[PDB]
RNA sequence: GAACUUGAGUGCAGAAGAGGAGAGUGGAAUUCCACGUGUAGCGGUGAAAUGCGUAGAGAUGUGGAGGAACACCAGUGGCGAAGGCGACUCUCUGGUCUGUAACUGACGCUGAGGAGCGAAAGCGCGCCGUAAACGAUGAGUGCUAAGUGUUAGGGGGUUUCCGCCCCUUAGUGCUGCAGCUAACGCAUUAAGCACUCCGCCUGGGGAGU
RNA sequence: AAAAAAA
C-alpha cells in the first residue's frame, strides 16, 4: 500500500498526463479513494484537482 | 519457466497426434457453465468491471481482461475466486475438444508419467504409433475401445486426490489455529452468505464470522451486491473489504474456524 | 509585490541592513493598507479581507505610538514622508 | 436505416422499460415487461427485463442497428440481465451509463 | 508577469489550412496583448471523453506563455466567442 | 537614563488550506412549457384496485422553468474570529504554520463602552440583530508522568531515492497519570498548579413579566 | 467452497 507519487518522487501531477490519471479512476471513471490506491493525502488532493481539470477538458470522462 | 516449457511440450505432443488422426488421450477444459458465468458477469458489474461478451460465447481473453484490471486491488482475491467458481473442471477424454483455460485447441498431459496414469498412456501410445509404427486398424480399435474408460476413471481419480489433499490441508490449518484462540488478525472478506461471511487471512487460512457474533445490528443478506447490510446502523460488510477479526473457537474434528469482528 | 517592497525597505531603512525599524515596518504596512483600501473600494462586501485590514491598521498605530514615545523627531519625519496624521 | 443508437433502460421495482433510439434520441423501438404480458412480481424480475430487451432489440435490428450505447435508470434488478440481452441479441455494447436522476 | 498554460480544442471539422489560421490568430492575440509564447505543443486529434457541441473528437493545442492578466483574460474573452475553439482553459503553472 | 533579547514584529527561505470578494465555464441532474421519435399501457404495491390511457401516454430528444447545488474525491481531513466555507478555471485579497536569525529592541496582553461581522431570522435587497450564535467550558502566558493516531512541516540516520528509524514544531484525536471534582469526569487541546485582564452568577416561581 | 498448472 505505497504512494505512487512519493515512490517515484513525483512532486507535480499534470492534468495533461491522462495515462497516469487513468490509474486512479475507476472504470466508471469515479475517482478511487485513498485507502484503495495507497496515495498520500498530500497527493490525493493534487490528484483530485488534476482529474477534475482533466474532466473539464474532456480528457477523462465524468461517467463511463 | 518450467511451467511454460512443460506447457509447450504438452501442446506440441497433442498437436502432432491430432493431425496423425489416431486414438489418443487429451486433457480438455470445456467452456464454463453459461448460468454460472452469467452470475459471475453480474457480480463483476457491481465493482464496475464491464466485460465485452455473453455467457454462451465468451472468449478466454475477455476473462483475462478482468484479471488484469483488478490486479493489485482489494477485490482481486474474490473476483478471481468468483470467476473460478464459474469455470468447469478440466478432465481427460479421447476426443480433441480444446483447453479453455489455456485457450488452446490441442493439449495433453505428457510431462509427468511417474505420477499420472494419463501421462503414462501417452508414453505407450507414443511408443506404439511413432517408434514402433503400429498404425494398423486392429491396434487403433483396441485403444479406441479402452481410452473412454481410462479417461473417465483417471479423471475421477484426480478429483478424489484433490478433494483428499484439500481435506488434509483444511485439517492442518485448523490444527494450526487451536493455539491462536483470542488473537487478532487482519484479513479480507472472501465470501458472504445468508448465515455469515468468511474471512481469509494473509497465510490463506479461512474462518467464518457467523451472523450471531455480529451483535451490533440485525444483518440482512443482499444476494445481488454480495453483502451483509445492517438495518439500523447502515454498516455494509462486502466481499473484498479488509477487516480485522479475532479467533473465537477452533474445532479440529469439524475443520471450523469461528471469528468475531473487532473493527473494519 | 516583492520588488516594490524592496524599494520601500531601501527608502526608509535607518541603516544598511535594517528591515525591523518601525519606519521600515510602518512604511511596509502603509503600502499594504493602501493597497488593501484599494481592494475594498471595488470589493465592498469582502468582509474577511477587511478584518485583515483592521489588524494591519492596528499594528500600524501601535508601532507609530511606540515610535512617538521612543523618539519624537523620527516620528515627525516619518509621518510627513508617508503622509499620516 | 441507422446503425448507432442508445438503449434507454428504465428498471423500476415494478417494471423494466427498454427504449432504443438513434443518437438524436428519436425512438426506433421499445418493449417492456408489461408489453410482453408479465404481471405483478414477474414484471420486476430480471428475466422479464432480459425478455424486454430482446423484444426491443429485435425491433431495432429490423431498422438495422449494430452498436448500442446503453443508459440505465432506476434501482430495479433488470439492468444487468437486460444489458446482456442486448449483447446476446447481437448488438455490441460500446459503453453503459447510469443516468438515475 | 507569470507563466500560464493555455490549452484548447479546435473543432474537428476543419482543414490544416483553417487550423493554422486559428493557431496564428490566437497566438497573435496573446503576443498582441503583451504576452510571449514559450512553448506550443500540438497534441493533434484525440477522442473527446464526451460530446462537446456534437463533436466526438477535436484538435488540442497547448500554449505555454508568460503574460499579465490582460493577455490571458483577452484570450479568455475571444476563446468564448469563437466557434472554432469549442473548449479551453487557462491555467497558472508551477510559479 | 542607558543597555540586552528570550516577548512581540518586520526580513529572508519554505508549506498547506472548501478563508473571502469578483468573472466565466463545466457536466450532470430536476421537471415547466412548445416541439420530433414514439406505441399502448404505464403507473399504482398484498396487487390490483385508486388510478390513469392509443386525442400515443410510460418512455426518447431540441429549445425550456433558469432557478438551485456540485455525484466520486470526502477524512472528528483542511481553512476561518464566529456564523461558516466542497465543480473547475481566472482576477483581487486575508490569515496560519515551518526554517534561519538579517534587523527591530518590550514595540506586549486584556479590553467596559464603541465600531464591525453575524440563523430559520421577522418584515419590507434593506431592515431585523437576536440565536445550544454551548466541546454547556473568556482571552493571554508559564509550569506539571506517559502511550498512540492523523494533517502541514523541519533536522539527522543510512538512504540511489523511496525506504523505514528517530528527535523536533504547529494543529487536530483517542487513552492515561499527578492533581483537581460533589460525583460524573477533566487530564500538556486541564475542568491541574500560577499570574494579568474581561464578561457573568447569588433559592424557585412571579417574570424576561 | 469451487480454476489452471505444478509437485
Amino acid at each position: 500500500k505505497v504512494c505512487y507519487f512519493t515512490s517515484n518522487g513525483i512532486t507535480h501531477i499534470d492534468y495533461k498526463d491522462v495515462d497516469l490519471l487513468k490509474k486512479f479512476v475507476s472504470e466508471r471513471g469515479k475517482i478511487l479513494p485513498r485507502r484503495v490506491t495507497g496515495t498520500n493525502a498530500k497527493y490525493q488532493r493534487k490528484l483530485t484537482a488534476a482529474i477534475k481539470r482533466a474532466r473539464q477538458m474532456a480528457l477523462l470522462p465524468y461517467v463511463s | 519457466l518450467i511451467e511454460e516449457f512443460m506447457l509447450v511440450a504438452n501442446e506440441t505432443v497433442a498437436e502432432h497426434f491430432h493431425w496423425m488422426n489416431v486414438p489418443f488421450i487429451y486433457r480438455i477444459h470445456e467452456e464454463p457453465n453459461a448460468e454460472k458465468l452469467q452470475k459471475f458477469l453480474e457480480f463483476v458489474t457491481t465493482f464496475g468491471y464491464v466485460v465485452k461478451g455473453t455467457a454462451g460465447n465468451i472468449h478466454p481473453r475477455a476473462l483475462q481482461s478482468i484479471l488484469d484490471a483488478v490486479r493489485d486491488r482489494p477485490e482481486e482475491t474474490v473476483i478471481s475466486t468468483v470467476m473460478l467458481r464459474s469455470m468447469k473442471q478440466a478432465k481427460y477424454d479421447p476426443q480433441s475438444l480444446g483447453h479453455f483455460g489455456l485457450s488452446t485447441e490441442f493439449y495433453t498431459h505428457f510431462t509427468s508419467p511417474i505420477r499420472r496414469y494419463p501421462d503414462l498412456i501417452v508414453h505407450r501410445l507414443i511408443r506404439t504409433y511413432l517408434i514402433n509404427g503400429k498404425v494398423d486398424e486392429a491396434t487403433q480399435e483396441k485403444w479406441a475401445e479402452r481410452l473412454p474408460d481410462i479417461a473417465e476413471h483417471t479423471s475421477s481419480m484426480e478429483r478424489r486426490a484433490v478433494d483428499a489433499e484439500r481435506e488434509t490441508d483444511d485439517l492442518k490449518k485448523a490444527e494450526y489455529m487451536l493455539d491462536k484462540i483470542g488473537e487478532e488478525f487482519d484479513g479480507m472478506i472472501s465470501s458472504v452468505t445468508n448465515f455469515g461471511m468468511f474471512v481469509e487471512l494473509p497465510n490463506t487460512i479461512e474462518g467464518l464470522v457467523h451472523v450471531s457474533f455480529m451483535t451490533d445490528d440485525y444483518y440482512r443478506f443482499d444476494e445481488q451486491h454480495f453483502a451483509m447490510i445492517g438495518e439500523r446502523t447502515g454498516n455494509v460488510f462486502r466481499i473484498g473489504d479488509e477487516i480485522t477479526v479475532k479467533v473465537v473457537d477452533v474445532n479440529k474434528d469439524e475443520r471450523n474456524i469461528d471469528f468475531e469482528i473487532v473493527g473494519m | 509585490t516583492q520588488e516594490r517592497k524592496n524599494q520601500l525597505i531601501n527608502e526608509f531603512k535607518t541603516h544598511e541592513s535594517d528591515t525591523g525599524s518601525p519606519e521600515v515596518q510602518i512604511a511596509i504596512l502603509t503600502d499594504s493598507i493602501n493597497n488593501l483600501n484599494e481592494h475594498l473600494r471595488t470589493h465592498k462586501k469582502d468582509h474577511h479581507s477587511r478584518r485583515g485590514l483592521l489588524k494591519m491598521v492596528g499594528k500600524r498605530r501601535n508601532l507609530l505610538t511606540y515610535l512617538r514615545n521612543k523618539d519624537v523627531t523620527r516620528y515627525r519625519e516619518l509621518i510627513n514622508k508617508l503622509g499620516l496624521r | 436505416n441507422i446503425e448507432s443508437g442508445i438503449a434507454h433502460i428504465r428498471s423500476t421495482f415494478n417494471n423494466t422499460i427498454v427504449t432504443i433510439t438513434d443518437t438524436h434520441g428519436n425512438a426506433i423501438s421499445w418493449s417492456s415487461a408489461g408489453a410482453l404480458g408479465f404481471r405483478g412480481s414477474r414484471k420486476s424480475t430480471p428475466f422479464a427485463a432480459q425478455m424486454a430487451a430482446e423484444t426491443a432489440a429485435k425491433g431495432s435490428i429490423e431498422h438495422g442497428l449494430k452498436t448500442l450505447e446503453v443508459t440505465v435508470k432506476g434501482p430495479g434488478s433488470g439492468r444487468e440481465a437486460a444489458i446482456r440481452a442486448l449483447q446476446a441479441a447481437g448488438l455490441e455494447v460500446t459503453a453503459i451509463r447510469d443516468v438515475t436522476p | 508577469m507569470r507563466k500560464y498554460e493555455v490549452m484548447y480544442i479546435i473543432r474537428p471539422n476543419i482543414d490544416e489550412e483553417s487550423k493554422k489560421a486559428v493557431i496564428e490568430r490566437f497566438n497573435n492575440v496573446l503576443t498582441s496583448n503583451g504576452a510571449e509564447i514559450t512553448g506550443t505543443k500540438d497534441w493533434g486529434k484525440r477522442r473527446l471523453a464526451y460530446e462537446i457541441n456534437d463533436f466526438r473528437d477535436g484538435f488540442y493545442q497547448i500554449v505555454n506563455v508568460q503574460s499579465d492578466a490582460a493577455a490571458v483574460q483577452e484570450f479568455d474573452r475571444l476563446a468564448k466567442i469563437s466557434d472554432d475553439i469549442i473548449r479551453h482553459i487557462v491555467v497558472k503553472e508551477e510559479e
